[PDB]
């Protein structure tokens, strides 16, 4: 298939699928090169006709329609979304420079704790990205370190390429099968903040299993962070986020105002 | 590039 500069980013013909980078239940993400300018992009192909029914497909296109409208320097940008070759193809901003999962495992391998100054520098950006999504009535639905990308310049980019077989951060609303809400993203955010400081999930176990996990979540049983290295503000914020009741969790604006204030004084 | 700078420009904190 031949190139068409008239169409721009809104046709598959103008892209070269370099490699696969993610695989979901309904989609597959690729690294591709925009043939028009040579700039590399992420290309997501969602199988809305073959893997989905009418309802799921309607909901999916509605979700993408709102997501393509998001514009924040800390949120992976959507360039295009079009139906071609019986799929919904999304042209996304590429962030190959690394992530927070990679950063955590690096400090873990080097047997070092991430300094609180550093924790807030990345965390404030993650809150900024999420404040924007929530303000435009959009849930992330999977906040985990692997989805918090870091560009070479140190800029955070919140994306999505994601006996257990459950989400990364199990929540009370998942155990009760109650459904995901904006306050579900707050639980994840509180867990992620803890993981930055502890170098492990709050409900991680050397020999972790479903029974033990549910017991720990019911009781909100996580080892407290060293007060010698991490401030009472950092520990209080984790504590008010990791709360069983979604309605008692703070909204993102509140988390974001705390991180802005904390970043400002720790730096 | 960020990770090489982050490890070098960070306080050495131990883990028990």
């Amino acid at each position: 298939k031949a190139l068409r500069p008239d169409m721009g980013y809104n046709t598959l013909a103008n892209f070269r699928i370099e490699k696969k980078i993610g695989r979901g239940q309904f989609s597959e993400v690729y690294r591709a090169a925009c043939l028009l300018d040579g700039v590399p992009v992420a290309l997501k192909k969602v199988q809305i006709f073959d893997l989905m029914d009418a309802k799921a497909r309607a909901d999916c296109i509605k979700e993408i329609d709102l997501l393509k409208q998001l514009n924040h320097p800390n949120v992976i940008k959507f360039y295009a979304s079009f139906i071609e070759d019986n799929e919904l193809n999304i042209v996304l901003e590429l962030a190959d420079a690394g992530d927070l999962s990679r950063m955590i495992k690096h400090f873990k391998k080097q047997k070092r704790l991430i300094p609180e100054r550093t924790v807030w520098k990345y965390f404030v950006q993650l809150c900024s990205a999420l404040e924007h999504m929530h303000s435009r009535r959009v849930m992330h639905r999977d906040i985990k370190p692997a989805n918090v990308f870091i560009t070479a310049t140190g800029v955070v980019k919140l994306g999505d390429l994601g006996l257990v077989g459950t989400p990364y951060y199990m929540s009370p609303e998942r155990i009760h099968e109650n459904g995901y809400n904006f306050k579900s993203d707050i639980w994840s955010l509180g867990c992620l903040l803890y993981e930055m400081a502890a170098l492990q999930s709050p409900f991680y176990g050397d020999k972790m299993n479903l029974y033990s996990l549910c017991k720990k979540i019911e009781q909100c049983d996580y080892p407290p962070l060293p007060s010698d290295h991490y401030s009472e503000e950092l520990r209080q914020l984790v504590n008010m986020c990791i709360n069983p009741d979604p309605e008692k969790r703070p909204d993102v604006t509140y988390v974001y105002d705390v991180a802005k204030r904390m970043h400002a004084c720790t730096a | 590039g960020w990770l090489r700078k982050e490890l070098e420009n960070a306080e050495f904190i131990p883990m028990p």
